[PDB]
């Protein structure tokens, strides 16, 4: 998250943290999640699709630190890596959505806490009108230039942007489907960067904290004309229901 | 590489 603030997993408790396990033992973080369901979390293809062997991977829930263990957290394998078919890339990453179902050492799935709780799915096509303030949630780059993560969970705000806007040549032409959603802020001066794929855009509609992207892809980070990319969930439903069931 | 979308990626 390039700008924004700080802060703990109280603010964001469906957050999910996933970390692969490498040849050697040595373990790195990959990429944000969302709980969806106790036993599932949805992330983006494109973590996983290097790597697609499900027992290379790790899943906190809970966890507002990077590299350091948070008070109740838990800690989950994952018992089934589900990515989309239909993935594709030349960077504008198409049907970037991925399912982790996971399972605990014990056999079981998340149990609800004040740091872990689920986030609602939209209704289907059903997204807020562009100029929206949301909210995006992550571990990666605080700036573009960065070698490091942080090791606090940061989150920010970004503005919905139209499909009409976004497709425009000097944005991303045609790189932006309508099964995507472009988020940015009025002076560019944060988003999303590096090391925040996979994690949730939450806005808020009709009342209810509703997960409305997935973090996907962009030009670099916090640049004039290049917004954050997003997998718009409203449009994946099915998908979401038929691999959960 | 330094960017989102090739997070995880091999060739990174």
């Amino acid at each position: 998250i390039i700008g924004g603030e700080f802060t703990t997993i109280e603010n964001q408790p469906w957050f999910a943290a996933i970390y692969r396990r490498h040849r050697g033992g040595s373990v790195t973080y990959v990429c944000g999640g969302s709980l969806i369901s106790p036993c599932w979390v949805i992330s983006a293809t494109h973590c996983f699709i290097d790597y697609p062997k499900k027992e290379d991977y790790i899943v906190y829930l809970g966890r507002s630190r990077l590299n350091s263990n948070t008070q109740g957290e838990m800690k989950f394998e994952v018992e089934n890596l589900i990515l989309h078919k239909d993935y594709s890339a030349d960077l504008a990453h198409h049907n970037d959505i991925a399912l982790l179902k996971i399972r605990s050492k014990e056999g079981r799935c998340a149990q609800p806490s004040r740091t872990i709780q689920t986030i609602a799915l939209p209704s289907m096509y059903n997204d807020p009108q562009f100029g929206t303030s949301c909210e995006i949630t992550g571990f990666g780059k605080e700036q573009s230039t960065d070698y490091l993560y942080p090791e606090q969970l940061k989150m920010t705000v970004v503005k919905l942007i139209s499909h009409r806007e976004c497709q425009q040549p000097h944005y991303y032409g045609s790189e932006v489907t309508t099964k995507m959603l472009c988020a940015a802020d009025p002076q560019w001066k944060t988003d999303s960067c590096q090391g925040d794929s996979g994690g949730p855009l939450v806005c808020s509609l009709q009342g209810r904290m509703t997960l409305t992207g997935i973090v996907s892809w962009g030009r670099g980070c916090a640049l004039k004309d290049k917004p954050g990319v997003y997998t718009r969930v409203s449009h994946f439903l099915p998908w979401i229901r038929s691999h959960t069931k | 590489c330094s960017a989102r979308g090739l997070e995880n990626h091999r060739m990174c």
